[PDB]
This record gives structure tokens, sequence and C-alpha cells, in this order.
RNA sequence: CUUACCUGGCCUUGACAUACUAGAAACUUUUCAGAGAUGGAUUGGUGCCUUCGGGAACCUAGAUACAGGUGCUGCAUGGCUGUCGUCAGCUCGUGUCGUGAGAUGUUGGGUUAAGUCCCGCAACGAGCGCAACCCUUUUCCUUACUUGCCAGCAUUUCGGAUGGGAACUUUAAGGAUACUGCCAGUGACAAACUGGAGGAAGGCGGGGACGACGUCAAGUCAUCAUGGCCCUUACGGCCAGGGCUACACACGUGCUACAAUGGUCGGUACAAAGGGUUGCUACACAGCGAUGUGAUGCUAAUCUCAAAAAGCCGAUCGUAGUCCGGAUUGGAGUCUGCAACUCGACUCCAUGAAGUCGGAAUCGCUAGUAAUCGCGGAUCAGAAUGCCGCGGUGAAUACGUUCCCG
């Protein structure tokens, strides 16, 4: 039972899509079979910040930050695939976790 | 109130003083700032000066007082009417 | 009469972030605090090197600081010892190994912060305030921007009653979200208090959206 | 509205009888969005009248509404047809609010029955309005 | 804030870290049921005899830049006044204006 | 054998329609044990009553999300589009009766400085 | 604690910065006096780099320039914010007229949500505003098939539970579509306006963000910065206890009610969004209960908060200050915390106040709106009827501009 599984987290969906696309294209080069990417539900968190220094309760900025997630499976991988993926260059703004 | 499984709370510096007074027979008042200590049976018959914010007011402990906090007998606010 | 921040409003629309890293919720605060420390340190240390933009990346346990400068010789040093010294100081500050990359601006007059710094320096060098902003406006317009607005506020000329002057030339479409507008602010410290300087520079519209910007 | 002319909304026919007038009566009865409670009240009021005198509920309601409709309002002016039904319905439901008897279903059935014969605060309201109109 | 208050917070934060291990051990002893009631009672007395600043209940979250004690926002470590400026000039990754 | 999808106020219904003798089932329950209130049952049954074909089909329905009214509306929409997929000539009649439109009304968000979508706090001059 | 205020106890180059001088690694145990701040003893350790002459870290001791100030001036200022007001306007160059301040352009007929668009004209041309580009929701398509899904087949402990399937719902990236596009009138046979078909949607489909030149010496020296003034054995700094929670009264904003369209008891359905490793906890046992103990999964489309409530069915109460209401008070407890007296939340027993729809007057709202029902979060050891969000059920009325306000 060999199946690599990769999870990606980011604050920018364009960057996360770039990384996932490039990862699957790298794996197909070594020739293993790929399932995904599977988009997972996005986390959205929101904050209300008073803008005035002293007193205006109705004057606020509303900010949000989003966490995007992607999941990929590599099934029946060859010997080249594992070290190629581990060699793959890290892109800033994206967190990648690899599990056996 | 404080949970029964924990037992009563008494400040250590007040407890040592009251125990010394009990072991001796001093009639000198004890002087404390510990408004939060609860009156135990050993406190009965003694004189404790409890701070109220500006002065230490004297309290003679009777049998009924046991179970209350010391600060209950030294009010902190002054009111005489409008 | 209060205007939204021109970069804040179009962040994530046509403009990217000066910080680009991911962190877990329990590391976000420490990362952000150390990044702010780095910015505050670099501003002071390169006050005289025409630094405009600082970009911070954390790929994995390491930091890449990109400094956009118009005087690369001063920042790098005669032999390149200064970049190493800066790398050591920033490594100490961040607690992780750090590296520095220089990005040279080709046209300083097209940049918002450099122009504001020049106006503020002249104002505390006691040049009459109306000459400095006309000079900056015509310099940028000749450099080839599509518009510029300049504003100065405070005790202009050492007067008792403070006031606000401004001067605009060209196009400055603030409400158009896809417009590419650069903005900066500075403080000039004079004998009679603080004077504030604001600059807007418009350099055409960004077509294709953030898909084209490739965020 | 000073700018434009609004269109009255489209109320749906009642499910169990298919009567738009009965649906409107339900909407006048309902409070706080409790359509089920309003429907229970309306049906309980209809069944009492059907049992005490055997008429088809739809026709009986229409005929009683026709009796209760007022021809003049509030300087008399003339009412539009929709205001006729609105005013008649509102008077019909208001009287049952003040009537005796404990439950509202029977309180409404009492007014429905008595208005058919010609006694009821709803009809007295129409009477007073027409006395005022003929006075002016 | 005044410099005295900022230094006072640092002193409290130092004392807490100084006594954390002993405080945790004493609380574990109190929670231990196998130990004798006499042992638990002495553990309680030692915990009550520890210095006041060792208790984490006395720390107050302050802005990392200014020391403001109101409007803290744990996720960033900054109070609202500095949070708004740093966000709006584009130095906090992932945060944007929110509309929905 | 034919399929329809209906939506109304966060509720979604998937409807399978086939030839049969009036067997209708929702979430492995009968209509009367599923919908307690009775207007909901007419809302569900309307599309077949309009076509006079109550006894000519079997309906297998699954619904998720929303409340009792929204689920009934979604089921009605799904039945209508399943019938349209079955026969394209019934669409004029169904559109005339109005069952084809997707009701796009939804809950308005709460706004800053307001108690609700539109309601304001009480105001006073002095 | 916060804390800036009061009472009392203390320190003086200072709790914090730099420069000068000397000595010690820095640090560490245990104990006594005291309310603590502090003071006095008692231990162990004595480290790293080093052209090793020493240096670095850190502390202590001395000296003066200084530090420090939530002290004053928002009428000396920067930055930031409210308001007219999402109101439709506001300006410039070159010409021409006038001794001149100034004027024209920007005016006049339609039309629009709009200085939006068409026509005429000593004016000819530009800029900021309006619209659009941005987010979200409504229909369809492609990519993607797990932790999410179950139409067809198979097993089954009838639990998508299992083998399987990639259909459907969903998740979330990228696209398509709506443009007066077509038909009938209207207008000047301009702009534009009124009806119809198709279509998920028809004339700006709904909501959000975005705030023009300027006004109010509007607000903030207590977020921060900063000119000037002022204190510096005290207006600076440390501590314990108290106060910010007082109470003859007056006002603003809310919550719960005054009941039968209801209260109580039993049975039984249907959400969305969000939080969780110092955390959330399945399950079992103990307790009337808040909770306690053991134990299991979870760094989460996987496990959990979690019971949605109003709703539906059956019973009872029969208009009473009540089987309405739930204030106040006596007694007994649980939890957080070093510690709940002043001054926490919650649980159980008992008690059962005012209140029977509210004077003159005044406020919100035009549709998934008002009304009503529950659910979540930030702050946070604990402490929401406030604030910011989420869905469920779901109305009535608009003839019109005469009057009130802008
Ligand atoms: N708590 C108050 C503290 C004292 C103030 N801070 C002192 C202050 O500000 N003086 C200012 C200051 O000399 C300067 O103003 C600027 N900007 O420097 C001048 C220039 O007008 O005006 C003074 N003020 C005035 N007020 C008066 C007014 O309105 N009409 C009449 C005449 O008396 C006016 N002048």
């Amino acid at each position: 039972n060999q199946r690599i599984r990769i999870r990606l987290k980011s604050f920018d969906h364009r960057l996360i899509d770039q990384s996932a696309q490039e990862i699957v294209e790298t794996a197909k080069r070594t020739g293993a079979q790929v399932c995904g990417p599977i988009p997972m539900p996005t986390r959205i968190e929101r904050f209300n910040v008073l803008t005035s220094p002293h007193v205006n309760k109705d004057a606020r900025d509303q900010y949000e930050i989003r966490t995007y997630k992607r999941l990929i499976d590599i099934v029946q991988p060859t010997d080249k695939t594992v070290d190629a993926l581990m060699k793959l260059d890290l892109a800033a703004g994206v967190d990648v976790q690899i599990a056996l | 109130p404080r949970s029964l499984k924990k037992g009563p709370f008494v400040d250590a510096h007040l407890f040592a003083k009251v125990e010394a007074a009990v072991a001796s027979n001093s009639r000198k008042p004890i002087k404390t700032w510990s408004r939060r200590s609860m009156i135990l049976p050993d406190f009965v018959g003694l004189t404790i000066s409890v701070h109220n914010g500006r002065n230490h007011v004297p309290v003679i402990v009777t049998e009924h007082m046991v179970g209350h906090k010391l600060g209950e007998f030294a009010p902190t606010r002054t009111y005489r009417g409008h | 009469g209060q205007k939204v921040h021109p970069i804040g409003i179009r962040l994530g629309v046509v403009k990217r972030h000066n910080a680009n890293w991911y962190a877990n919720p329990k590391q976000y605060a420490e990362y952000l605090l150390k990044d702010l420390q780095v910015r505050e340190f670099l501003t002071k240390k390169l006050k005289n090197a025409m630094v405009s933009n600082i970009l911070i990346e954390r790929p994995s346990g390491a930091a890449k600081v990109t400094i956009s400068t118009a005087r690369p010789g001063i920042v790098i040093g005669k032999k390149g010892e200064d970049i190493e010294k800066l790398q050591r100081e920033l490594t100490n500050i961040m607690g992780v190994p750090a590296q520095v990359s220089i990005n040279e601006i080709d046209r300083p007059d097209l940049d918002a912060r450099l122009v504001a710094e020049a106006i503020a320096s002249q104002l505390e060098k006691r040049v009459m305030f109306r000459r400095a902003m006309k000079r900056a406006v015509q310099n940028t317009m000749r450099a080839g921007a599509k518009g510029i607005k300049v504003e100065v506020s405070g005790r202009l000329g050492g007067a008792e009653i403070a006031r606000t002057e401004w001067y605009r030339e060209g196009r400055v479409p603030l409400h158009t979200l896809r417009a590419d507008i650069d903005y900066a602010t500075m403080r000039a410290e004079t004998t009679y208090g603080t004077i504030g300087v604001k600059v807007w520079i418009f350099r055409g519209e960004i077509l294709g959206g953030m898909k084209q910007v490739m965020n | 509205p000073r700018r434009r002319v609004v269109a009255a909304r489209e109320i749906l026919p009642d499910p169990k009888f298919s009567s738009q007038t009965i649906a409107k009566f339900m909407n006048h009865v309902m409070q706080d969005g409790k359509k089920s409670i309003a429907e229970s009240i309306v049906y309980g009021a209809l069944e009492r009248v059907q049992e005490k005198n055997k008429v088809d509920p739809v026709e009986f309601f229409e005929t009683t509404l026709e009796k209760v409709r007022p021809m003049v309002e509030v300087v008399p002016m003339e009412v539009r047809p929709s205001r006729r039904t609105a005013l008649a319905m509102r008077w019909l439901v208001d009287a049952a609010a003040k009537r005796s008897e404990k439950t509202m279903a029977l309180r409404l059935a009492g007014e429905l029955l008595d208005a058919a014969e010609g006694k009821g605060a709803a009809i007295k309201k129409r009477e007073d309005v027409h006395r005022m109109a003929e006075a002016n | 804030a005044k410099k005295g208050m900022i230094n006072r917070e640092l002193k409290r934060e130092k004392t807490v870290a100084k006594y954390a291990a002993k405080r945790a051990e004493l609380k574990a002893t109190i929670a231990n049921v196998n130990a004798s009631d006499e042992e638990r009672f002495e553990a309680m007395l030692k915990l009550q005899a520890l210095p006041r600043n060792a208790s984490p209940v006395r720390l107050r979250n302050r802005c990392g830049l200014t020391g403001r004690p109101h409007g803290y926002f744990r996720k960033f470590g900054l109070s609202r006044n500095k949070l708004r400026d740093t966000v709006m000039q584009g130095d906090v990754p992932g945060v944007v204006k929110a509309s929905w | 054998t034919n399929y329809g999808t209906g939506r109304r106020k966060t509720a979604t219904a998937r409807v399978f329609l086939s030839a049969g003798t009036g067997k209708l089932v929702i979430n492995n329950r009968t209509l009367e044990q599923y919908f307690g209130r009775e207007t909901a049952r007419m809302v569900v049954r309307q599309p077949l009553e309009l076509l006079e074909a109550t006894e000519k089909y079997d309906l297998y329905i699954t619904v998720k999300g929303g409340g009792i009214g929204g689920q009934a509306g979604a089921i009605r929409h799904g039945i209508t589009r399943a019938l349209i997929a079955a026969d394209e000539t019934l669409k004029p009649v169904l559109r005339q009766a109005g069952f084809v439109t997707r009701d796009a009304r939804e809950v308005e968000r709460k706004k800053l400085g307001l108690r609700k979508a539109r309601k304001r706090p009480q105001f006073s001059k002095r």
C-alpha cells in the first residue's frame, strides 16, 4: 500500500492553483497516477476595526482573511516520483505537507 | 462561595499571628489588611483591626461571626443622606 | 471628505502585498511583529539610500528581503561588505537565516515615495513651499506619468494659522479601481512643527485584471 | 411615492378551497408570520358557521363580505373597490378581538354569524360612517 | 502607554515564566487523588504562598508597538489603531477589505 | 427514469420521475408523515394536479437544507423540471402556471450600524 | 491586574537609552522579618570566543549630561474620523464683452437615478465628480472525485455499514449568458418612454465596497507623533488596602411582560454560518441539578460544540392578578481564579412585587422587507439583555403631492 498524499494551504487561490497544477504536471512526467486536485472548503475570518481614534462607533473597517486548501493523491508511484517531488522548488505563500 | 472541596481560605500571615495570640493570652489587637480571610472558630474572643481603605477599625469576634469574611464588618463607603 | 487609502482599496484587485508568507494562527502574530521590526530597522538604516519598497518572503524557515532602491552602490557597498553586514543584522533580528536582494529603480521620478521625500527634505531645508511642489509636478510630468497630485498641510511658512495647499496636473482617477495609482506620505520636521506631504501618481490603467497581474 | 406607480402584490389562491379572498382573510388574521395558526383559526371559524347553518363556506363568506362592505369612507370621497374589501375585512377581524367568548375561532364565528343577520359592531361601523357621509 | 506600565508588564511576564513549572507541579499534586489529604493540603498552602505575579491571571494583552490595553486582536498582536494603518498600507499578508 | 433539480431558500431537492401508479416518497417517508402542515402538501402536489396526471407516475424525492416551506417549494420546482425533461410540450403550460421560474429571493445580510437589514435604532433630537 | 483616582508604606542617574570609570560569568538553592514593596542570611554554579595579554553576555558600584511625565494648550500642528450627503454638482486654459468686481462656456426644449443622453447657441476645448471596472447572490457548462455524494449492481448486523460507482447534491476554480437582442405603439420617424414573446432572469434583477470642490477654529496632545510651556527628593517610580459598582432624584438606549393567535406536560420533524491542542469532547458511572470522575476521537468536508427554536399530534388549564408575570428576599451549593466582603456567573428548595396594553408627545420600516424564533463569534481565567454575523416562518399598505421636514 503506497499512496503519497499532499495538502496545500495558502492565503491566495491563484498561487495555490499554480502550485497544485505544477505538482500534478511534475508527477505525470514521472508517470504515476494522480487524483485531484480536490478543492476543500475555504476558511473565512472577519474583523471589525474602529477607524476613528476617539469616538465614532459606527465608523468601522471590515476586513477578511481567507485560507484556501487543496488535496492531491499520487497512487502507484515509481522510484523517481518521490525524490522528484521532494526536489520540487518551494514557492512562497504556499504551505505543502506530504504524507505517506 | 468558595467550593467545599477546597476548604476555607485564610491568609497565612494572619493565621500565624492569630495562632500565636491563641497560644499566648495577649489582649493586644491584631492589625491586618486581609479583608478576604474568613473567620474561623479560633478567631472567637479576639480583637482584629481590619483596614477599610483609610483606617483600621476594630472587630470583636463573637460566636455568630464565624463563617463570614473579615471585610464584612468594616464598611468602605460613607453615606449620610442627600 | 475622508478618502480611502488608494493602495488599501485596490489591494487584491490590481496590487499585490508587500508581505507574502503563510503561517499558522499561533505563529501569525510573532511573524508579523518581527516583519514590522525589520521594516522599522531598514527605514532608519537606509534613510539616505533612496529606498522605496520592501518586500518580505518566507519560503520555509528562511527570509528573503527585496529592497527597491535608486542608489544600489550605497546599499551594496564599495566591495559588498555592507550587504553581508545587513544580512547578519537581519538574521539576528528575525531569528532565522535571511538573504537580501536588490532591485534598482530605473526612473525615480515615477515613484511616489522618492518624490515625497524630496519635497519634505526641501521643506525642512527651508525652500519656499510653493516652488518645491511645482518643481516635483513638472519633473514627474516630464518623466512621463499620466498624472500627479501633490498636497502639503501644516504651518506653511511658519505662520500661526495652519492651512492646506494642493496642486494637480493630468489625470488622477481615484474612483476607477483598475487605475494604477501610487501613493505615499511623509513628515517634514521644521522649527514650527510638522508639515505633511501627500503624493498621488497615475501611470495608466492595468488591463486584464489580477489574472494578468498573476498574484 | 412621488416618482412612480406601484403594483399591488400577487397573493396566491388558498390551498384547501382555492379562494383568493379567503387567502387575504388569512393574511389579515396572521401575526408574526404564523400562517399555520392563522389557517387553523380561519378553518375553525368556517366550520362552526357551516354546522350552525348549512351553507357552502365560500358563498357564505362572499355574501357576508358583500353585506359588510362600506360604500363611503372618511369630505366624503369615493372608495376604490380594493379598499372596500380591505376595510370590511379589517372591521370583521377587529370586532372579534373585542367580542366575548374565550377562543378566537368562536369569537370570529360569532361575528360572521351575527353580521349575516345584521347585528354586529362591524355593521355598526359602516352605519356610523354612512351617517357621517350623509351628514356631509 | 507610559514606559513604567510597559516595563511592569515585562516584569510580570518574567515572573510567570520563572514559576510556571513549580506551579504546574503543585496543581498536579492537588489534583492527584492517590496522595494523602495531608499532602494535598500542604500543596495548597505552597501554591497560596507563591508570589502574586507568578499567576498568569494578572497579565494583560497590550499592543506590540504602542502598549495600548484596549482593542487587542490576538491574531495579529496589535491594537486597532496600528492594525488599521499596517493593513491599509499592505504589510499584513492576506488581509483585504471585506464585502459580501 | 427522468430527473429534476429544484432549489428554493437554501433547500435543494432531487426528483426521479418514472411511470407508475402514484407512489410518492420523500426521504423514505410518505408525504403525510413528512409534511405536517397541509399547504405544503398542496404545494407539492400542484404540478401533477395541473396536468391531470396524478396517477400516471411514481416519484422518488430527496431534499436537503432549508425549512418546511422552502423544501416544499424546492420539491415543486424539481417536479416541474422533471416533467419538462420528460416532455417538452408541457413547458408552455407549466410556464403559464408559473412553476418554471426559480424564486431568487433570499435573506438580506445584516448591516453595520443597523439592528437588522433595514431596521434602525430609535432616534431622538435631544 | 487593567488604573490613570484615594489612604498609608517606600526609592532618588532612577523601572527604561547613550556616553565615562572599576569590580564580578551571568546565574541558583534554602531560610527569616514584613501587608507587600523591601531587607538579611544560606547554597550550588562560575560559563563562551579568543593573533587567547583580553573580548562578548549580564550584573553590581560611582559620576553628570540626562532619563521620566495618561502634566497643560485639538484655538500652534501631523495623521486619523464625524457631518451636510451617495447630495449632483465643482473647476481650468485659450478667445470675446465690461473702466471694474465680473460674465460667457455650465444657459434654453425633452429625458434620466444622475452636469445620464439628444438638439440649438461668442464660444472652442479639458479635469474632478455620476456610470463602469471589484466582492456576493440567482440559471447553465468544463475541470476536479476525498475526509464530501449514493442513481444502477452486489453483500448486509438494515447503520453508504461494506464491495463498488462518478450519475446526482455539494465543494471551488475557470467560463457562457441580458444587449432595447426580437415584436407592437410612441417621440422629432432624435434622445427616450409604454406594452408582448422567448428566457432562471427584461429595461438599474437584489445587496456590499467605493464619499467630489468645500463647511462646522466639529472631535482626538489619553493610541501614536510633534512646536511651545510646566514638574524633576516629585506633577517621576514601587507596593498593600479601597474607589471607578455610592443614591432624596432627572434623561437617553435596551430586555422581560401584562396572557388563550397563550401557559405547562408527553411524543415527534426541518437550517445556515462559525469556533476547537493551555482546546472541543463521543460513551459509561455519580448527582434532582449546575457539575465531578474514568475514558475515546480530533491539528478537523474525517472527531466535537450540537439540544436548532418557533412547527405538527395528544392531554390539561377556562379569564382569574390566574397553572399569567418573574422582580425582591431566606436557605443550601458548583466552577474559574493566589483570592468572589465591598464586587462574578450558574444550579436547587422556598418567596411570588409592579404589571390587566400605557397622558401630552415621539420612532422604525416599501418585500424575503417589517414582525417573530432560535444559532455563532471578537474581547476574554471567569464575567452580554451590548456589538458584529447566520439562517427558519413570513405580512399589510401606497389614491397622490395640499400641507410638515430636507
Ligand atoms: N484653552 C485655550 C488656550 C489658549 C489658546 N490656545 C491661545 C490661542 O490659540 N491663541 C490664538 C493664537 O494667538 C493665534 O492662532 C493661531 N492659530 O496660532 C491667533 C491668530 O488668530 O489667534 C489666537 N486666538 C484667538 N482667539 C480669538 C478669536 O477667535 N477671536 C478674537 C481674537 O481674540 C482671536 N484670537
